[PDB]
């Protein structure tokens, strides 16, 4: 009956990377991944969390961290098209049109 | 040749030795001695 707990990681490819690829870290960069993996989905059961990650280099992240059950929904946020631009330009000039600060020519 | 990039370091501390309680014990004991001398 518990509520939801949300954790928002950021630049998730700064700590998580393919294991064994990096060298000279003194080991601190190869046990963090193990701890995170064991904690997201371990022998005990958790059913009230939600983890969000965002990054600019999708393919560097560890492969064992992306199978279904840990980070299922993968999405790409690409550039817009003409309709997308007409929409985006129509959100940022809403206030100006409200108080008649925007001329009738534009 | 191949010049090593450099290096990075890790740390592992150790317990400290305050050894400050013994001073309070010694002060208390000296007070013991003073009172004991006066009582006689």
């Amino acid at each position: 009956n518990s509520g939801l707990h949300i954790i928002i990681f950021d630049e998730i490819d700064a700590i998580c990377k393919q294991r064994g690829s990096m060298a000279g870290s003194t080991g601190v960069h190869d046990t963090v991944v193990n701890q995170l993996l064991s904690k997201i989905d371990g022998v005990e059961q958790l059913n009230n969390i939600l983890v969000i990650g965002m990054t600019n280099r999708p393919d560097l992240i560890d492969e064992a961290l992306l199978r279904p059950g840990r980070l299922e929904v993968k999405m790409e946020i690409g550039l817009p098209d003409e309709k997308g631009r007409l929409q985006i330009l129509h959100i940022h000039t809403a206030r100006m049109r409200g108080h008649q600060l925007l001329s009738a020519d534009v | 040749m191949a010049e090593d990039a450099d290096m990075r370091n890790e740390l592992e501390e150790m317990q400290r030795r305050a050894d400050q309680l013994a001073d309070e014990s010694l002060e208390s004991t000296r007070r013991m001695l003073q009172l004991v001398e006066e009582s006689k």
